[PDB]
């Protein structure tokens, strides 16, 4: 009974999205086409005749990327319609993906969230995928997050934004659609989790010895901590966390819902079999200030919830001594309201591989989703880029062309300033 | 009819799929008297010469 | 004769109620099928204590297993020992209350609440008394405090006069995970104090040092946890079960515990516990056995006794033994160990012999004590609940489906005073 | 040696009786081609109460089907047990009546119960007592409810003291086919008050219900909707068939239902039902099967007693039975719930145990029961009823086939005296 | 018997046929010779030892289609003299095919309504296929429905029209003639069925994703739904809805008889496989408000009385659940004098597929003949079609010159004027 919709948005949400749907698919056995040669009904249904669907919805303004996916080797596991796409792109601009051309994609993308929600008894999360630093993954993102509450009621709407890296951004309207964004990210949104592209850079190099890693190495990191973080929905275990436990032990009050996520059994193929990688060993490696797929180091801030998710052959006995290990640790510093910060989670099956790709075979695992009044300097980084710009109005004739209250960029910018006003008034 | 004609026990009495495969259970260390099992044992000391 | 209705909540009531009905149907000589498979009338005779009969034979549990979330009572149905259960002696919930008191309490549970004393009352008048009802449940959860003391409420109010036996499982500070542990078990300690009559303190926790120091586990799983409590939840309902030459009900237990009306939370430890390769070197007289059940090391609970007193303590042995032998060893504890034992009270302890041990065992010893250390935690759980909650944490959670924040305030009143309760007697 | 007339109209009567007289057949060893197979005396002696004897050898069944339109009897004769039927009372119509009480009363069924009753008639005389007439027939339809209401008519004015049960179906408030059913039902029940003693009022959402909470049935269907039904009047005529030790037949249960005439619209129901697991599981003592006839579970009429006062009751049980539990039973449920019974009738219960028990089952027990809280079922149909008649929807294809707006005001008049005189009896 | 005869007047009426007969004669697996190799008696008669001659007039005022039908592959199908072939069109003039040119042709044709009723033993009803939007469809239209009601005015009429198109319309006097046919329409016709030109169009898009479909693929899925409607005449089914089932729960008053259709799921092959297609999930397509075959938005109308025609592998619970599921949302509104009002039928058998078709092996299948307040609006456009051109008289000169008077007009505008005001007192 228990399910959830996946929503990938833009162009990095439909790559991230391809990623995580063909690991879970070669994790629960479904072919390319949809047979296997029911431990699967949260990702996906049944028609019938041993055929699987993908319980997605992707979208986007340019059509390139996602005829990308329609042509290539998953085109008949997916429904053709799923892959939804319009004619031409927003550009970069959040107003163009807001207020004009992604208004008539928006209700052919509910009609099949719709019918993909009403097919299926119990649901649990939407999950949804963005971009946020863009035109479509940030002006649509934010429309839809919107009409996603409106029409769903309560129904925890998951985030994984792909926010953009403090020192290098590959754009420079990067400083306004983001903060454009935090009037999505911020009301809407319940499980806003932070991923930035430098942090899992930092992460492929040191760990995976790889110089030089492409889009598709920085998706395979993400989908196995999704699939983590899923795997008590799907798996059996000694500690199931589903996603009712996961906003009442990670989450203290309704504007702070920022989360960093680190999975670290990250590790090569040539270098797994020269360490054990035990229980203890796999969360010291968990909590050190650079496996953090945000460039935030936590040491600068307090933590005041965790949520680790050991998976694979971990005994109890071994997560409740590891958590003491790092209660013990004065590097890390839990907030005075916190006796306890570490909500635990056990799952039996151990992660899995896809053949050819930049990970190794492990035993043991451990997605490490926190929250902490660190996060703070990540948005006051782009405080500074928004106002070296926004100071003699850069940019911005270009997104009141096509509609854009001129002010919204104001209201955006003290809906930053609320929550950095928040995260220092929670660590006093 | 699915029912038993007399009896009023249906009788194709389905088999609805485990939802998960509900495994790696339990087995516990101790055996039926609150003791330890005789699982192979290590030696964890020094080379004994 | 005496009937008891075992309800299991939450995750780890129904995974601790599982052993439970693992090792009393060992004791009976029950398959995991449901036949008996000896000969004995003395195995059999006191079977409706625990067990129903259903034409056939099929000796089915009285059992009332009950949850907010589709994927623990599954995990019983298909290990073994797990088929003994009827299909609707399981009260199914989807969603779930994830780790909310109030997802328990006021909404998501009071749905399906009816549908629980339904299978509770057809499984309480189905008989000609009833001595009460087991509830083994879960304070650090959601769904285990949440209808779990809820449920205590409610079939009080329809028989106040049953014995209310509770086994909970406190959460100790220390090693747990969940964060919202404080507010679970504040609220639920409130209601389980005029609702309960023997609540058990059995914490994890502590079991992890009798499984280390004690047993001496590699690798203790939770499996083993919960043996050890099914064990202590078989020797403490003994006499309603097999004969003796001292009998000793639950209603026994309650009255030559509890001095004044509230009163009633006890600490359990269970001992024929020997080490690894020990079996063949420990003894099993009275005097190992009464000098380990008073080891600070044999608690469920570890909230240590040296630090505090002895109310009133109670030692049900079980097995073939003297009474003179018992009765020595009941008063060497007082007359040398004196200052851990309260003074306004005298003769603190009694003793029931059951004359059938536990299966292999020779001789075991179950010691349920009244102790005023139990405020050990009720500070621990306390001070970690105020901690949280006076600069308002984890609240919107429990607040926007119904409760406001007096019942929190309150909730910590009676936590309180109740710690002052304990204090007095010190 | 008394005999039943069974009429089965309407589509919905025609594949519930075709279902009761395979529960009958099987009953007592009638082979398809009508032949006994075992050598039970006990089984065979009171053949002549629902078959008949033919100088081929083979026990033709008292019954007559009865359809406008001819595919339902092809199906009936084409399936297992159709072979049995005699061609002869197979009155078959080649119009339709298509969803219509006026053309089933007054347009083309008036020209067919002219030889319809002349089958009646060539059953009936044959000899020296009829006991009554079992006629089972939909209320929602125009085949069922219209026609319907001719035949009740005219054989209450051919024969005036011979009983006439009624398992008739009423519409369904939920979800229902046919939208003229509340004009169906309205006009049928005014003469289903007057010429009937005895209605077993059945609806469809409690045998949905049945069949998805005692049951667990992921997958029902109309024909094993029916097999309950056939159950229920396998048990109610069990005594007309089989010895007993307390004989209670159709009069009987007329006499000791019903206070005054008008009052006469009972609630069927039939319980042991098992699940799947819940075979092995569940006991076969007499209180038992008394506590699944006194549940709004299993009930077929989500009409719910509770909502009510139970007038009178009786319980048709079967089996190999001890004679004081089968009274108890209905003292006891009298006295811990005294509120749910009427306080002008002490002892508002009959037992009647008759020996020969359903077939692999040990017991029975069919509850026909008179209450109150039918009040529910006329209530909801006079307001689906009052909602189209006071802007006339639909009317004009019942004054078409010729009728006045009159007949639907007396025809509501009567049934909105009728949750009267349950109003001031509560 | 169960029987019933099957008009067709009009260049959409025969083409109509053309359809409905190739599929009909698929499923009672009669040849195109008639030889097949009691199912059949609805559509087809016993003549010869194996002849299945099919029970229809098809009529029309051109040689051009009767014609090249009896050149055509199903030539010694048909009874030759039932293709009726007229010899001058009515050339899109209501006064043509109604007063001068059709005071023939109807004399002959109703001598084979004679001998096609006096064949058969129990004769039900009429299915008349005709167009409105010109000549012929409505002139003949006209004059069979007035002459048929006066020697068979006892029986059943199943008109399904083809009303002319909103938008698209492929002739100019379309709206004349079309006024002038509400006057036989409203009172000779038992049932008028609302078929439209868009709505098999935009279903097309959406549904079976044809760019560029014909009309023959038009007369397929309307001949898939006439064979849901008289699906439990020639065969089984647990709730039978004959001819008069489907007129005594759906027509509340004698003037409202104008139902619009509904079939589920339109679908190819694309997407058959890619759904678990089932009782809930079809009848919530078919309450889709672009699913009607009208251009009608039943969202600014509201229901009176629904009919569905459930057929396949469908048990009776599943239509019991996805009506309720429908009865509870609320953009579906029904009216207050209709606490009831979902009059559900089921066949056992399948619907059938054309070889080299547009449709896929679907198991089950939904046909919806609702009856709504929306189908006002769609005589109400007619009448803002009529007022423009007779605002000074434009195209007169045939009408009036070819034996009507001029009056004729206003009296059927006035006629058309009283049905929507008949539609707005139904449901104050
Ligand atoms: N994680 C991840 N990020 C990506 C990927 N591709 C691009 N990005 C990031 O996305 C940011 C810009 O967003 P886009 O890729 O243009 O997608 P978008 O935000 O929806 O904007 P559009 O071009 O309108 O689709 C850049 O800063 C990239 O760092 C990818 O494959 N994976
Ligand atoms: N659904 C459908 N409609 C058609 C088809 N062919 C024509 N029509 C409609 O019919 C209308 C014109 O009338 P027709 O049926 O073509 O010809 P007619 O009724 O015989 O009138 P005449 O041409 O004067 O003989 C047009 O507006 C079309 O919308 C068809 O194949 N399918
Ligand atoms: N004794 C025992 N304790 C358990 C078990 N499972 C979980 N726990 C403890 O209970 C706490 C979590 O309780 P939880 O399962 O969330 O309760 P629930 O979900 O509300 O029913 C953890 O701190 C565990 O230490 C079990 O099977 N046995
Ligand atoms: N229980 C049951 N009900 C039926 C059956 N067939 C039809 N019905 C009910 O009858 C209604 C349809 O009207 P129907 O009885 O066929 O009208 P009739 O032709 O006049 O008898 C539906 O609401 C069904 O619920 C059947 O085989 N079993
Ligand atoms: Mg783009
Ligand atoms: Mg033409």
């Amino acid at each position: 009974m228990r399910e959830v919709i996946s929503i990938h948005v833009g162009q990095a949400g439909i790559q991230i999205g391809n990623a995580c749907w063909e690991l879970f698919c070669l994790e629960h056995g479904i072919q390319p086409d949809g047979q296997m040669p029911d431990a699967f009904n949260t990702f996906f249904s049944e028609t019938g005749a041993g055929k699987h669907v993908p319980r997605c919805v992707f979208l986007d303004l340019e059509p390139t990327v996602v005829d990308e996916v329609r042509t290539g080797t998953y085109r008949h596991l997916f429904h053709p319609e799923q892959l939804i796409s319009g004619k031409e792109d927003a550009a970069n601009n959040f107003a163009r993906g807001h207020y004009t051309i992604g208004k008539e994609i928006v209700d052919l993308s509910l009609d099949r969230i719709r019918k993909l929600a009403d097919n299926c008894t119990g649901l649990q999360g939407f999950l949804m995928f963005n971009a946020v630093g863009g035109g479509t993954g940030s002006g649509l993102g934010c429309l839809l997050l919107e009409r996603l509450s409106v029409d769903y009621g309560k129904k925890s709407k998951l985030n994984f934004c792909s926010w953009p890296s403090p020192q290098v951004s590959t754009a420079v309207v990067e400083p306004y659609n983001s903060v454009l964004s935090t009037h999505s990210l911020l009301e809407h949104t319940d499980v806003a989790v932070m991923l930035d592209n430098e942090a899992i850079y930092d992460i492929c190099r040191r760990n995976l010895d790889i110089e030089r890693p492409t889009y598709t190495n920085l998706n395979r990191l993400i989908a196995q901590v999704i699939s983590s973080l899923t795997a008590s929905l799907r798996f059996d275990g000694a500690l199931n966390v589903d996603v009712t436990e996961f906003q009442t032990n990670l989450v203290p009050y309704p504007r702070i819902h920022f989360m960093l996520s680190s999975y670290a059994p990250i590790i090569s193929a040539e270098k797994a079999y020269h360490e054990q990688l035990s229980v203890a060993e796999i969360t010291n490696s968990a909590f050190e200030p650079a496996s953090m797929m945000a460039k935030c180091d936590p040491r600068h801030g307090k933590y005041m919830a965790c949520c680790l998710m050991y998976r694979g052959d971990v005994v109890p006995k071994d997560v409740n001594a590891a958590v003491a290990t790092i209660k013990t640790k004065r590097t890390i510093q839990f907030v005075d309201w916190c006796p306890t910060g570490f909500k635990c989670g056990i799952n039996y099956q151990p992660p899995t591989v896809v053949p050819g790709g930049d990970l190794a075979k492990v035993m043991r695992a451990v997605c490490m989703i926190s929250n902490s009044t660190a996060i703070a300097e990540v948005f006051s980084r782009m405080d500074h880029k928004f106002d070296l710009m926004y100071a003699k109005r850069a940019f911005v004739h270009w997104y009141v062309g096509e509609g854009m209250e001129e002010g919204e960029f104001s209201e955006a910018r003290e809906d930053l300033a609320a929550l950095e006003k928040d995260y220092e008034e929670v660590g006093i | 009819t699915s029912l038993h004609m007399s009896k009023l026990v249906p009788v194709t009495d389905l088999s609805p799929r485990p939802s998960f495969r509900y495994h790696a259970d339990t087995g516990s260390l101790d055996a039926t008297l609150l003791p330890v099992d005789a699982v192979p044992q290590e030696r964890i000391g020094r080379r004994l010469i | 004769m005496r009937e008891i209705v075992h309800v299991q909540g939450g995750q780890c009531g129904n995974q601790i109620g599982a052993k439970f009905w693992e090792v009393i149907s060992d004791e009976h000589g029950i398959d995991p099928t449901g036949t008996y498979c000896g000969d004995s009338d003395l195995q059999l005779e006191r079977i409706n204590v625990f067990y129903n009969e259903a034409t056939g034979g099929r000796f089915v549990p009285r059992a009332i297993l009950m949850d907010l979330e589709p994927g623990t009572m599954d995990s019983v149905r298909a290990g073994p020992f797990g088929q003994l259960f009827r299909p609707d002696n399981f009260v199914f919930g989807q969603t779930g209350a994830g780790n909310n008191w109030a997802k328990g309490h006021y909404t998501e549970g009071a749905e399906l609440i009816d549908s629980v004393l339904d299978v509770v009352r057809k499984e309480a008048e189905g008989c000609d008394c009833l001595q009460g009802f087991q509830i083994t449940h879960s304070l650090g959860g959601g769904t285990g405090s949440g209808m779990g003391t809820l449920l205590i409420s409610k079939v009080r109010e329809e028989y106040p006069d049953r014995i209310m036996e509770t086994f909970s499982v406190f959460p100790s500070p220390k090693v747990s995970d969940t964060v919202v542990e404080p507010y679970n078990a504040t609220l639920s300690v409130h209601q389980l104090v005029e609702n309960a009559d023997e609540v058990q303190v059995i914490d994890n926790e502590a079991l992890y040092d009798i499984c280390f120091r004690t047993l001496k586990l590699t690798t203790p799983t939770y499996g083993d946890l919960n043996h050890l409590v099914s064990a202590a939840m078989s020797g403490v309902t003994c006499c309603l079960r097999f004969p003796g030459q001292l009998n000793s009900d639950l209603r026994k237990l309650a009255v030559n515990l509890i001095p004044f009306p509230r009163l009633h939370f006890f600490l359990i430890g269970f001992a024929p516990l020997t080490s690894r390769g020990s079996q063949q070197y420990r003894a099993l007289s009275v005097p190992e056995l009464t000098q380990q059940m008073f080891d600070a090391k044999n608690m469920m609970c570890a909230s240590d006794p040296r630090h505090g007193r002895y109310l009133t303590a109670s030692a049900m042995f079980r097995g073939r033994m003297s009474t003179k032998e018992v009765d020595e060893q009941m008063l060497n504890v007082q007359n040398k160990n004196s200052s851990y034992f309260v003074e306004w009270i005298p003769n603190n302890m009694k003793s029931s012999v059951c004359d059938i041990p536990p299966k292999g065992l020779k001789m075991s010893v179950t010691f349920v004590g009244n102790s005023t250390a139990i405020q050990e935690m009720f500070k621990r759980v306390s001070d970690q609940f105020t901690a949280m909650f006076r600069r308002k944490a984890f609240l919107h959670w429990y607040t926007g489906e119904g409760m406001d924040e007096m019942e929190f305030t309150e909730a910590e009143s009676n936590m309180n005073d109740l710690v002052s309760e304990y204090q007095q007697y010190q």
